[PDB]
DNA sequence: CGCCCGCTTCGGGGCAACCCTGCCAGTCTAATACAAATCCGGCAATGGAGTCAAGACCAGGTTCG
DNA sequence: CGAACCTGGTCTTGACTCCATTGCCGGATTTGTATTAGACTGGCAGGGTTGCCCCGAAGCGGGCG
């Protein structure tokens, strides 16, 4: 029916492609754990980020050494926090007694 | 190198790539299977199309669209962090995937032969086992620890097995209590006295199944010690519960994995330079199967360690992805998306992965872990191969999907399909129409077309006229096509040539250059005298016009690719300019002479004069428009602008007559004169019957003795009186003008009483089935025979229809013998001919049956006219590839060796009768010797064109063989010279500097095949050319001798029994296996014992492979016969080909040569490699103590050649593009760019014709003399 | 005694012309419950960016004494 | 020869309007995640017929430490 035509999800701009001058920028050095570097050019007037997702994929902080402590979460749920929100400690432990004296009626007779 | 692609190349450079190399190419790390925001329709963070990973959507903005200028660029948003650029770079950057875990590239294992098998030494079969999880392999085992506490295991084995035994004599003794209980109670009451026996026979075969019981797990004991003793690296321990065993009693003194990972393994542990040295020292003692396995392990692992490369890479840890505007989603109007089935197996290997990554850090079962990888395995094999390993994997309506593989595979792959050939701009096609008032360099070209065509010439020119006030404007005036835009287009066209393909282009004159002229209507008018080059008839057939631009384009096409610079042949010289069909016609009734015409040349007098002279041609014209004179009468006419014959010219004038005052009479006709008016001033008269062979023989006198454009002028000239003269000739078709033959009926009967005899001594038992077929059919040929000759003598000279067919215009004599008189034998479905036969002309009409016999064969030749071209398109393509690197470099090779010519044989009483294939094999070459005889003088000294005067000297001063040049022997490095190749049998000329004559010969060779049919076990036609070129052993294969003496023939059991006698002598050659199917060799009488054979004497009849004669009688004689054979079956069909294409081709064939001892350097026994290599080789290593490498030549069919040529770009190119890449890959085999398809597909200037830097690098400067007077 | 190798057969990948000409493929236990994120709708700090009115200010082309 | 003019802009000054642009701030919606207690325990299932060629794999008859 119609038509065919397509067209890629973006726009094609033609302004001069000019070289003389540009924003200024800089250069800030990121560096993930397995020491390796990487360099990323910002912007002069542009806040730098502490932590970067770098060029290799994981997850790397800058090489100034200030380290603004982001509080990293809490594990999510574990397997002893589904045990324990269902059962009570004396339980548990009443549990452990009965196995350990199980291997003990097992071991030594 | 440049990451931008600037043109400077040198070299192209494949290798197998390395983990480290993948993640330095990528600049992300995509880590989710998401494409696109179903509702805003923008890509996603770390998915398959992430602006971050590669590159913004739109021209310079970021995501966040915090910066949206040039101003903004090379820098990086702080917050989206999208590189702010220009939006291509999402045609080139790369991301890539880190696996979790290691996973086998699928090239280097399930493609035959596997070459981790070949490293590894390891079997397919259960390499399989391996890497999909199936099987355990031993990855490493300590020595020293099993070699001591393998006394400490046994020991402790043999506390075991007596603790077993514990277990078996408590069963022994147990079941003795149980079993002397069986006495107790029952022999010590009352019962029956087998049933008290029967708790004693139970009891036993429970002993019975029990020691079974007790010796199967001794057993399984037994084998696990035999196992853990006879441990060793690159084993498998199949049987899970052995291997779990074996590891929780046995877990140190030993590593041992399963899959990819342990593959991995190995090739750590893996000393390649002690493995190739024992390899080397087992083909330096070992024999048979185990030296052919060790030469074929020998090669990939030579190849890893020559090389720089790694074999780490074979397995893979990080996978590349493609970008995304190569597999993009683009959307069509109205919301279907258009994905391009890539990205749902990336989205299959992310999501597995992403899977694997979870359960490893959850803490699973090794079952759901090792399922995870082998369905990662599957999923980066269906990635890089579906199809290749089990089942496709499928998409919806069952399609199996598109991997990267079967983007390059077969027709459909970047090869075949947009590498090579593409659609071009500033193009067009058109139906075609006939011309014959155009001039031979001009062409038809509609103006609707032509307007659309030079739509930006035409745009500029009429800016320029100020008819337009921009561009803008104009483009709209001709949109709308305001009148005064035809008046702008022929200035645009004139003197602007354009070139008409036309599909299937079979030969080089396919594409011709024309100048064009506005024609009214809608179809492109051709001119008539390139249908025979196009193959052009009109039944509607298309032509595509395309257009050059550039000035150099311009030139090329105005200088080369002209129509009237084109006339002759490339093949044979013939011209393809010559006037065919009804022009023929035309001008056969014009020089046709006919007695007892109207106003002859009569010398009766006494009571008149003679009444047949003539003052002037002006005057006999009057006279033939008055009705006095016939055109074709003859007369006496008094010339005074044409050119005599040699002898009436010797005759009147001697030495100097020059014509354009001089008078000399003349006794032709009026139509000779009128035609002889055609040729030019410097031709002599003719005075023949303008058959179609004379034509040609003119137009190639012509061609060869005068420039171009006269004979350009002359043929049009000629195609200007033919069809004036056709219409005139009065050639009809009715049926009053088909007579039949009158004596018909009598040949029909007494044939007709044959086959009833033949047939009533059939049916009388004398003779079988197939013997009456056999008579039947040689009466009703004898039949059609006579009823053809009655039919040929029946005819006038001026009924139309065989004036056609005896002017040479159209037509054999079997088409007027099938309009009237006999069909004759009609042939069955399956080749044999139907014994009935068909006994009415098609102007009496057929009956209902021997019309549908009649349709078998028709339908018969139809479909074998389709397959065949097919055929010969594929050889035609096969070829080029072979010869693709034949180009001539020097201007001379200044060699002395080189071919002898046959060149008009001995009689027998004692003459020079000319041999008749002189044109195809002594023409156009140049001779390295000089012809001498009778210790006289030279004839024709060294180095001369050979010609037609020069070899009517040769025959006249009575030598029969001359020893010439070819390109066979051209002693250049890359190609050949001039001097060998001779005459270039388009030009006339010697051949240029530049031409790609391995072209040329392929085009030759494999064009004129279509019309090659087959005939009534020896190969007859196309498929035996093509068996010969592919070095193929033939199917009647008849062994050909291998030393002289007489023969030891023997009719065996059913078949033959033949052994040469030796003459020094030696050991018998026996060749036992002959069938009496076959037939004895005749010559001279056939085949007798005791009869004395050659070195190379063929035995039986047949065929001979040409490896044997290569075996036995060298390059020289297999040089011969190759040539020899080919053109025997281009003769059958009678098709003039010259031998310099087929010598061209066999050149490529006998390169290489085989090495059979490696000497001491580099070379691998069975290998093939070049000849120049091998030299040079030789050379360098004669010096620093000298050795040899043996060689033997060898004869190598083409597919062979071509796929093992220097260049892996072509090779890929060509065919079988997957091993090809593989082994390429492996060997990381540099392109040097030198060739021919190289340069062709990465869009440089090829190194043939004006591209080669001796004309490329031209420079023209005005001359002094006439810049100092401008 | 069990041990190994030469021909045979079975299987398996690759290829089989070329122009136009076409145009969009499938299916089921089902919901709550909550929280982070996102977004969007409406005033509310603006001050920057534009707009008009008015005039001061020249210093030169137009006319009267 | 000078007086007076009126008009080319040239530029500024001040007053007023409008309008984007964050900034809270609260409700709507949107997306992710978790949780449902009778028992339920190893797939559908389809195609596939050309012919020729080259090569590599498995096997069977043949002799042998
Ligand atoms: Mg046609
Ligand atoms: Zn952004
Ligand atoms: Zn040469």
């Amino acid at each position: 029916d119609r038509v065919l035509r397509g067209s890629r999800l973006g726009a094609v701009s033609y302004e001069t492609d000019r070289n003389h001058d540009l924003a200024p920028r800089q250069i800030a050095r990121y560096r993930t754990d397995n020491g390796e570097e990487f360099e990323v050019p910002f912007a002069d007037d542009a806040e730098i980020p502490g932590t970067w997702l770098c060029r290799n994929g994981m997850e790397g902080t800058l090489i100034e050494g200030d380290l603004p402590e982001p509080k990293k979460v809490k594990p999510p749920r574990t397997h002893w926090d589904m045990l324990l929100e269902r059962r009570s400690i004396e339980e548990l432990e009443e549990l452990l007694k009965e196995r350990l004296e199980l291997i003990r009626s097992r071991r030594r007779g | 190198g440049a990451m931008l692609d600037v043109n400077f190349f040198d070299e192209l450079r494949i290798g197998l790539a390395t983990a480290e190399d993948i993640r330095q190419w990528s600049y992300g790390e995509v880590k989710k299977p998401e494409t696109i925001n179903y509702r805003t329709l923008k890509p996603e963070k770390d998915g398959l199309f992430c602006e971050k990973i590669f590159g913004p959507t739109r021209d310079w903005e970021c995501y966040c669209g915090k910066y949206k200028r040039v101003r903004f660029k090379g820098i990086i948003c702080e917050r989206c962090g999208v590189e702010v650029t220009r939006a291509k770079v999402r045609r080139e950057r790369m991301g890539h995937i880190e696996l979790a875990a290691p996973v086998t590239h699928i090239w280097y294992f399930k493609g035959v032969p596997s070459r981790l098998g070949y490293l590894l030494d390891l079997a397919p079969k259960d390499l399989e086992k391996i890497i999909y999880f199936a099987a355990y392999v031993i990855t490493s085992v300590d020595e020293e620890m099993r070699h001591n506490e393998l006394s400490t295991l046994e020991a402790e084995m043999a506390v075991e097995r007596k603790a077993v035994e514990d277990q078996r004599d408590g069963e022994l003794e147990a079941r003795a209590q149980k079993l002397e209980a069986d006495l107790a109670e029952l022999e010590a009451e009352g019962a029956k006295a087998d049933a008290r026996r029967k708790v004693r026979d139970g009891g036993e075969r429970e002993m019975r199944q029990i020691r079974d019981r007790a010796q199967r797990e001794l057993d399984r004991l037994e084998d696990i010690w035999s196992t853990f003793t006879k441990l060793a690296p690159k084993q498998l321990i199949v049987d899970e519960n052995l291997y779990r065993e074996l590891v929780d009693r046995y877990g140190e003194y030993f590593t041992g994995a399963m899959g990819a990972e342990s593959i991995q393994k190995l090739i750590e542990n893996f000393d390649i330079d002690a493995e190739a040295e024992s390899l080397r020292d087992v083909i330096r003692n070992g024999k048979g199967q185990k030296k052919l396995r060790a030469l074929k392990r020998l090669k990939v692992v030579a190849a890893f360690q020559q090389s720089g490369n790694s074999p780490m890479g074979m397995v893979l840890d990080a996978v590349p992805v493609i970008p995304p505007e190569l597999r993009p989603m683009v959307q069509l109007d109205g919301g279907r998306f258009a994905t391009s089935d890539l990205n749902d197996l990336y989205r299959r290997v992310i999501n597995r992965n992403n899977r694997l990554k979870r359960l490893i850090d959850l803490g699973a079962p090794e079952i759901i872990v090792n399922n995870e990888k082998r369905m990662l395995q599957e999923s980066v094999d269906a990635l890089f191969d579906n199809g290749r390993r089990g089942r496709p994997v499928t998409g919806p309506g069952n399609r199996p999907l598109k991997s990267l593989s079967d983007l390059l595979k077969g027709k459909q792959g970047r090869f075949r399909q947009n590498l090579l050939g593409k659609r071009v701009d500033y193009s067009g096609r058109s139906v075609i129409v006939v011309g014959p008032q155009l001039k031979l360099h001009q062409c038809g070209l509609p103006k609707l077309m032509a307007l659309e065509l030079f739509k930006p010439f035409v745009m500029k020119r009429l800016v320029d006229l100020n008819h337009a006030q921009n561009i803008k404007s104009a483009k709209r005036m001709v949109e709308r096509q305001r009148p005064q835009v035809w008046d702008v287009l022929e200035e645009v066209i004139a003197e602007h040539p354009v070139l008409l393909n036309r599909a299937p282009t079979l030969h080089r004159l396919g594409i011709q250059a024309f100048e064009p002229m506005l024609v009214e209507g809608k179809a492109i008018q051709l001119h008539p005298l390139v249908c025979e080059a196009f193959n052009a008839d009109f039944d509607g057939d298309q032509m595509a016009v395309h257009l050059p631009l550039s000035a150099e384009a311009q030139a090329e096409a105005r200088i080369l690719m002209l129509s009237s610079n084109n006339i002759l042949s490339p093949a044979s010289g013939r011209p393809l300019a010559m006037p065919r069909l009804d022009m023929v016609t035309g001008l056969y009734y014009l020089t046709t002479e006919v007695p007892g015409d109207t106003g002859e040349y009569q010398p009766a007098s006494g009571d008149h004069p003679e009444t047949g002279v003539y003052s002037s041609p002006a005057e006999a014209i009057m006279a033939a428009d008055r009705g006095v004179l016939s055109v074709r009468a003859k007369i006496k006419v008094r010339l005074t602008q044409l050119r005599p014959p040699v002898e009436i010219e010797a005759e009147l004038f001697g030495h100097s007559g020059w014509q354009p005052g001089d008078a000399w009479m003349a006794e032709t006709t009026l139509g000779r004169v009128m035609f002889n008016e055609l040729l030019p001033l410097g031709y002599p008269f003719v005075n023949k019957q303008m058959h179609k062979k004379v034509q040609a023989a003119i137009i190639n006198d012509l061609a060869e003795r005068y420039p171009m454009i006269v004979v350009a002028q002359t043929v049009d000239k000629l195609k200007d009186a033919g069809f004036y003269w056709a219409t005139r000739s009065g050639v009809t078709v009715s049926m009053a003008d088909v007579l039949v033959p009158p004596r018909k009926k009598e040949i029909l009967d007494h044939y007709e009483e044959r086959a009833d005899k033949v047939e009533k001594q059939f049916q009388r038992g004398a003779l079988n089935h197939d013997e009456r077929n056999e008579a039947l059919v040689e009466i009703w040929k004898e039949a059609t025979d006579e009823v053809g000759q009655a039919l040929r003598e029946h005819y006038p000279d001026d009924n139309p229809i065989i004036t056609i067919v005896d002017s040479g215009a159209t037509g054999n004599f079997t088409q007027t013998r099938t309009l009237a008189g006999m069909k004759g034998l009609v042939t069955n479905p399956k080749g044999e001919f139907i014994p009935r036969p068909v006994k009415s002309s098609f102007r009496e009409g057929l009956t209902v049956l021997e019309y549908f016999i009649n349709t078998h064969g028709a339908r018969k030749g139809l479909a074998d006219t389709a397959l065949r071209t097919a055929d010969s398109g594929y050889l035609t393509r096969r070829l080029v590839d072979v010869s693709q690197d034949v180009i001539v470099r020097e201007h001379d090779c200044q060699t002395e060796r080189g071919i002898v010519v046959e060149l008009a044989e001995r009689a027998p009483d004692g003459t020079l009768i000319r041999d008749p294939y002189i044109e195809t094999s002594a023409y156009a070459r140049t001779l390295g010797t000089d012809a001498v005889d009778e210790a006289g003088n030279v004839i024709v000294e060294r180095g001369q064109d050979l010609g037609d005067p020069e070899i009517d000297a040769l025959l006249a001063a009575g030598i029969t063989q001359v020893k010439v040049r070819s390109v066979l022997t051209c002693a250049t490095s890359t190609g050949v010279c001039a001097t060998c190749y001779g005459r270039s049998m388009a030009t006339g000329k010697l051949v240029d500097i530049g031409e790609a004559v391995g072209i040329v010969a392929a085009q030759s060779i494999g064009e004129p095949g279509t019309q090659l049919t087959m005939r009534t076990d020896i190969t007859g036609g196309l498929p035996r050319v093509q068996e010969l070129f592919e070095a193929r052993v033939p199917r009647g294969k008849a062994p050909i001798a291998d030393v002289t003496g007489r023969v030891r023939l023997e009719d065996g059991e059913r078949f033959y029994k033949i052994t040469i006698v030796p003459d020094d002598g030696g050991e018998e050659v026996v060749y036992d296996k002959i069938s009496k199917r076959q037939r004895l060799r005749v010559f001279k009488r056939v085949l007798s014992d005791g009869d004395h054979v050659e070195v190379g004497q063929q035995l039986m009849e047949g065929s001979a492979d040409p490896h044997e004669v290569l075996r036995v009688q060298g390059p020289r004689e297999v040089q011969i016969h190759l040539v020899r054979e080919v053109q025997e079956v281009y003769r059958a069909q009678g098709v003039s080909i010259h031998d310099k294409h087929i010598e061209v081709i066999v050149r490529q064939m006998l390169r290489r040569v085989t090495i059979i001892d490696s000497g001491s350097t580099e070379f691998l026994p069975g290998s093939l490699i070049d000849r120049a290599e091998f030299e040079a080789e030789n050379r360098r290593v004669v010096a620093e103590g000298g050795e040899p490498a043996a060689g033997r030549p060898v004869l190598m069919g083409i597919t062979k050649a071509s796929l093992a040529t220097d260049s892996w770009l072509s090779a890929a190119s060509f065919q079988e593009t997957t091993r090809v890449l593989t082994d390429a890959a492996i060997n990381c085999r540099s392109d040097k760019l030198n060739g021919l398809k190289e340069n062709v597909i990465i869009g440089k200037l090829i190194p043939a014709g004006t591209g080669i830097n001796r004309y490329r690098n031209i420079a023209v400067q005005p001359t002094e003399e006439a810049r100092a007077a401008a």
